[PDB]
């Protein structure tokens, strides 16, 4: 009821110790995204890489 | 598929 599928990470922050990552949901508007700590995303291990590769990458 | 917060 209250899972949903991930399309993409767009963001990271750390918030009082708390690292976040900002979730766009398949066929929602980024007015639905999300911070969401990284233990949510332990089974989509595979789309935090490809956000984290980006953000490596434009630094670069 | 995750908890959305």
């Amino acid at each position: 009821e209250d899972v949903f599928e991930v399309e993409k990470i767009l963001d990271m922050k750390t918030e009082g110790g708390k690292v976040l990552y900002k979730v766009r949901w398949k066929g929602y508007t980024s007015d639905d995204d999300t911070w969401e700590p990284e233990i949510h995303l332990e089974d989509c291990k595979e789309v935090l890489l490809e956000f984290r590769k980006k953000i490596a990458e434009n630094k670069a | 598929f995750a908890l959305k917060s």
